[PDB]
C-alpha cells in the first residue's frame, strides 16, 4: 500500500522506540542477573 | 504533539477478508498464511540452532535468554503438575513459540500493504483518507502477501487438533478403563455432570482454536482501523497492548494445554 | 425487512459474553482468593476452579456455535 | 417474518447461557473458598457443588433444548 | 410475523433460566460455605438450601409451563 | 401480528421470575451462612426468611397472574 | 400496532418486579447476617429492614399500578 | 404505530424500579450489618442511611413523572 | 412511526435511572459500613462518599435533561 | 423512518449513565471503606481514586460526546 | 428504516461504557481496599490495575471503534 | 428493514464488552486483594489472573469478531 | 377472623368503575374573578389551620409537666432537635423553625390524601354522580404535595435558605466555591453547581411523584377491588407519608450542613 | 349542592379507613401510649 | 401546573406559617426545653 | 467465510508436526541436559 505501509512503519518504529526506552533496561537486567546466578554457581 | 496527526496519507478503507487463496501455479495450493508460518518455523529453527550450535556453562547473549525463558516455562508448568512437566514440555513449548512469533510478525510493517494481486487523492473533510493503493488497477484487492499466521482458522485449527489428541492420548496413556468411568457413570446425578464433562472436553479444541483465531485477527482489524483513522501517533497504546496480548496468548495456549492435560489424567 | 439471522447471531454471541464472562470472573477471583489465604490447596481448588471454568465456556461455545448454526 | 425463529433461538440460548453461566460462577466461587478454608469436608462440598452446578446447568440444558425444538 | 408464539416461548425459557439459575449459584455457593465452616449443621442448612432450590425451580417450572402452553 | 399476547405473557412471566430468583437465593445463603454462624437463632432466622421469600413469591405470583390475565380475557 | 397494550402491561409488570425481588432479597439476607451476631438488636434491625422492604414494595407497586393503568386504560 | 406511548411508559417504570430497588435493598443491608457489628453507631448511621434512601428514590420517582408525563 | 419520542424520553430517563441508583446505594452502603468501623474519620468519610454521590447524581441528571430536550425540542 | 434520531440518544445517555455509575459507585464504596481501614493513607487513597473516578468518567463522556454529534447532526 | 445507523453507534458506545465501568469501577475499589491494608506493596499493585484497567478500555475502544465504523460507514 | 447489520454489529460489540467487562474487573479486583494480603504468592497468583482474564476476554473477542464478520459479510 | 374471606368479592355488588382519576394537575375548587382556589390550596389552607389550632391547643396553657396533648407534641420537636443536633451542632437554632414547618406540613397533607371521601367527595366542575348530570366531576381536597406547585415552591425556598445560609457563614468563598482550584475543582466543582441546581427540582420531584403515585395506587386497588384489598396499601402509604416528610426534612438539613462544610 | 359523590368509591374509602384505625388500634395503640407514659415519668421524676 | 401566580401564593403562605410558628410552637416549646435542660 | 481448507488443514497439520519434531531434537533436549547439568552438578 502507498500510504498505509508508512503508516505501519511509522507505528512500529515509535513502538520499538518506546520498547527501548522503556522494556529493554528489564530484561537485559534480569537476563544479567541470570548469567551472574549462573556464574556464582560455578 | 497536538499539531502533527495528518490524515492526508493514509488507506483508503479498512480491508476485511479470511484467508485469502494465494495464487500456488504447482499443486498442492498454499495461502498467504503457510509461507508466513513457514517463514516463522525457519526463524524459530535458527534461533534454536543459534542456542544450540554454542551451549556451555554461564549462558550470555541469545542462548542466556532462550536458558531464562525454557526455565520460567519450566517453573510455570511444575506449579501445575510435575509428573509430567518434561514429558509434555515440547509441544507446549513449541506451540508456545511459534505462536508468539506468529503475533509479532502481524505487527511487522507490509502485513496487509504488500500486495501479490494473485493528501489531494484523499477525501477532504473526512476523518478517513482515500488514497488509492498500488493495485488499485484490474479492480483487484491487494492480497497480503504476509498476514498474522494464527488469524488463519487453518493454523489454530490443527494445532488445537494436535493438541487435543496429545491430551487425549496422554490421559489415556495411564488411566486403564476410567475415561468412561468420568463419563455418565450411572451412579445418581454424576452421570449428568459426566454428560457435560463429555462435551466440554470435546468442544475444548474449538474454543481454543477459535478463541486464538479471533484474537489475532481482531488484533489486526483494530490495528487496520486506527491507521485509517489517523495514520500516525494515534496508535503507539494499540500496538503496545497487541503486542503484549499476542504473548499473553501464546502462553495462554500453552498453560491451557498442561491444565488440561492434568485435569484429564487427574 | 433484511436479514434477521444477523441479529439473531449477534444477540446469541453478545450474551454468551454476557454470561460466561461474569461467570469466569467471578470463578478466578475465588479460586485466587482460597489460594492466597490457603496455598497449600492449590492444586485440588485450580482444578474444581478449571473445571467450572470449562462449564462456563461449554455454555459460551454452546451459544457461538448455534450463532453460526444460525449464520450459516 | 423469516428470521423469528433464528432470533427466538439466539435469545434463548443467550439467555440461558447468562443466567447458568453467572450461577455456576458463584457456585464454584463458594465452593472453591470453603474448600480451602476446609479440605476435610473436601467430599461432601464437592457433592454438593456437583448438584447445584447439575441444576444451575439443567437450567441451560432446558433451553437449550427449548432452542432445538423450535429451530428442529 | 407467524413466528411471534417462537420468540414468545423463547424468552420464556431464557429468563426462566436467567433468574433461577442465579439464585441456585448464590444458594448453592452460601450452603457450601456455611457447611465447610461448620460441618455439624449440615443437615440443617441441607434442608433450607433445598427448600430455597425449590422455590427457585418453582419459578423456573412456572416460566417453564408457560412456555410449554406458548409453544404447544 | 397477533402472537404479541403470546409474546406479553412470555416476558411478564419471564421478567417477573429473573428478580425474586435473584432475591430468594440471597435470602437462603444470608440465612444458612447465619445458621452456620450461630445455630440457636435458627428459629427467628427463619422466620424473616420466610417472610421475605414471601414477598419475592408475592411479587413472583402477582406477576404470574397478571400473565395470565392478560393471556385470558 | 394493536397488541401494543398486552406487551406495555407486561413490561410493566416483569421489568418493576426485577429490581425490588434482588432489593428484598439482599435486604434479608443482610438482615439475617446482622441479626446473627448480637441478636438483641432485632428489633431495631427489624424495624429498619422494614423501612427498606417498603420501599422496595414502594417501587415494585409503582411498577404493577402503572402496568394496571395500561392494561385498563 | 398506536399504543407506543404505553411501552414508554411501561419501560420508564421497569427500570426506575430496577435501579432504586437495588440501591435501596443495598443500602439497607449494609445499614443493618453495620448496626449488628456496632448498635451504638445507628445514631449515627440511621441519618445517611435514610439520605441515601432519599438519593435512590430520586431516579425512581424521576422515571415515575416521566412515565406520567409521557402518559398525560 | 409517531410516536418514538416518547419512547426515547422514556428509555433514557429509565436507563439513567438504572445505574446510578446501583451505584449511590453500594456508595451509602460502603459508606455505612465505614462510619460504623471508624467514627472519627467520619469527616473525610461524609466529603468523599458526597463527592461521589454528586458524581453519579450528575450522570443521572445528564441522563435526566437529555431525556428533557428529547421530549422538549 | 421519521424518529429513531432521539431513540439513539436517548439510549447512549442511558447506558453511559449505566455503566460508568455503578463504576464510580464502587469506586467509592471502596474508597471509604479503605479510608475507614486506615486513615493516614488518604493522600494514595485519593489519588488512585480520582485516576479511576477518570478513566471511569471517560466513556461517560464518550457517549455524551456521542449523543450531542446525533443531536447536532 | 433508515436512521438504524445512529442507533448502532449509540448502542454500542452505550454498552461499551456499560461493561469496562462498571470493570473499571471494581478493579480501582479491590485496589483500594487492599492498598489500604498494606501500603508498601503499592507497587505491585499499581501494575496490574494499570493492566486491568486498560483491558477495561481495551473493550471500550472495540466499543468505540464499532461505533466510528457504523457512524461513517 | 434496510440497516439492521450495523445494529446486529453494534448489539454484539456491546453485549461482548458488557460481560467480559465485568469479568476482568471482579478478577483483578480480586488478584489484587489476594497479592495485598499476601505478597509472596503472586508468583502463581498473577499467571492464574491471566489466565482467567484470558477467558474472559475470549468471549468479548468473540463477539467482536462476529461483528466484523457481520459487518463485512 | 378467619382467612376463608367471602367478601373478596364484593366488586359485583360494588363496582367502583374506572379510575377517573388521572388529574395531573390543579382544579378550581370555587369560581373567584381573582387567582382561583386550587383543590390543593383549599386543603393547603385546612392543614394551616389544623397546625395552628394544635399548636395553640398545645401552647394555651404552658404547662410544666408535659401531659396530655403537650408532650405529643413536644416528643416529635425533642425528637427533630436530637436529630439536627446530631446532624450539625451550631445551626439547629438557625433552621429548625423551617425544617420543622417543612417536615409538619407536608405531613399532614400527606396524612391527608388517605382520609377516606378524597378520591370520592367532589363538587360538579362507575358513573359517579356528576357524569349523570351535563357537569363533569372534579375531585375534592387534593394533596397539597400532589400539586407539583407547592413541591416547587417548597423546594425553591429550600434552596433560597441553604443559599442564603451557606453565603452568610462561608463569606465570598461559598459564592463562588473554590473554581480557582483548577487541580481538582475544576471539574468537580461545575459537577456540583448541577447538583445544586437539580437539587430542588429532585427534591420536589421526590414529594410530588410519592404522592401522585400514592393517590393513584388508592384509586386503583380500589378498582380492582373495594374490599380489604387496599388495606395494607393504606397502611403502606400512611406510612410512607411521614417517611417522605421526614426525609425532606432530613435531607434538606443535610445539604444545608454539607454547604456550609 | 354541587356536591360530587361516588358511591361504591365512597364506602369503600371508609371500609377500609375504618379497618385501617381497628387494626392501629389493636397494635400501634400500646406502643405509642407506653412511650408517652415512660416520657411523661421521666420528665415528673425530673422535678 | 407551571402557574406562577398559584406557587407564588404557595410560597407566600409557607413563609407566613413559618413565619407565624415561630412565635406560637417553637419560641414557647424551645423555652420550655431550655428552661428544663437549665433546670438539670 | 471460514476458509478451512482441508488440503491446507493436512499441510499445516503436518508443517506442525515437523516443527513439533525438530524443535524437540534441537534446542528442547540440548537446553534440558544443560540445565540438567548445571543443575545437578551446581
Amino acid at each position: 500500500n502507498p500510504t498505509l505501509f508508512i503508516a505501519q512503519l511509522i507505528n512500529f518504529l515509535l513502538l520499538i522506540f518506546i520498547l527501548r526506552a522503556l522494556l529493554y533496561r528489564p530484561v537485559m537486567n534480569l537476563l544479567n542477573e541470570r548469567t551472574r546466578r549462573i556464574e556464582e554457581s560455578v | 504533539i497536538a499539531s502533527r496527526f495528518f490524515l492526508y496519507t493514509g488507506p483508503p478503507h479498512v480491508e476485511v477478508a479470511a484467508e485469502v487463496i494465494f495464487d500456488g501455479i504447482p499443486g498442492f495450493p498454499i495461502t498467504n498464511s503457510f509461507v508466513v508460518a513457514i517463514i516463522i518455523d525457519i526463524f524459530v529453527i535458527a534461533l534454536a540452532v543459534a542456542a544450540t550450535r554454542n551451549l556451555q556453562m554461564v549462558p550470555r547473549g541469545l542462548q542466556n535468554v532462550m536458558e531464562f525463558i525454557l526455565e520460567s516455562l519450566y517453573n510455570l508448568f511444575r506449579n501445575i503438575n510435575a509428573k509430567y512437566v518434561a514429558t509434555a514440555f515440547p509441544l507446549v513449548a513449541t506451540i508456545f513459540l511459534f505462536v508468539l512469533f506468529g503475533n509479532w510478525f502481524g505487527l511487522l510493517p507490509g502485513v496487509g500493504s504488500i500486495g501479490v494481486c494473485h493528501p489531494l487523492s484523499s477525501v477532504a473533510a473526512a476523518e478517513g483518507e482515500e488514497i488509492h493503493d498500488t493495485c488499485a488497477a484490474q479492480g483487484k484487492k491487494l492480497v497480503p502477501l504476509f498476514r498474522a499466521p494464527a488469524a488463519d482458522l487453518n493454523f489454530t485449527f490443527a494445532i488445537a487438533v494436535i493438541s487435543f489428541v496429545f491430551i487425549e492420548y496422554w490421559g489415556f496413556r495411564a488411566l486403564g478403563p476410567g475415561y468412561l468411568k468420568k463419563f455418565f457413570n450411572t451412579n445418581g446425578i454424576m452421570s449428568f455432570v459426566g454428560i457435560i464433562e463429555f462435551i466440554s472436553e470435546l468442544v475444548k479444541p474449538f474454543a481454543l482454536a477459535f478463541r486464538l483465531f479471533g484474537n489475532i485477527f481482531a488484533g489486526e482489524v483494530l490495528l487496520v482501523v486506527m491507521a485509517f483513522l489517523v495514520p500516525l501517533l494515534l496508535p503507539l497504546p494499540f500496538y503496545g497492548f497487541e503486542v503484549f496480548v499476542g504473548f499473553i496468548q501464546a502462553l495462554i495456549f500453552a498453560l491451557l494445554t498442561y491444565a488440561f492435560l492434568n485435569i484429564a489424567v487427574t | 425487512m433484511e436479514g434477521l439471522n444477523l441479529v439473531a447471531t449477534a444477540l446469541a454471541v453478545g450474551l454468551g459474553a454476557i454470561g460466561p464472562g461474569v461467570g469466569i470472573g467471578i470463578i478466578v477471583s475465588g479460586a485466587v482468593q482460597a489460594i492466597g489465604r490457603n496455598p497449600e490447596i492449590e492444586n485440588r481448588v485450580v482444578t474444581y476452579m478449571f473445571i467450572g471454568i470449562a462449564f462456563t465456556e461449554a455454555l459460551a461455545i454452546f451459544g457461538l456455535v448455534i450463532a453460526f448454526l444460525i449464520g450459516f
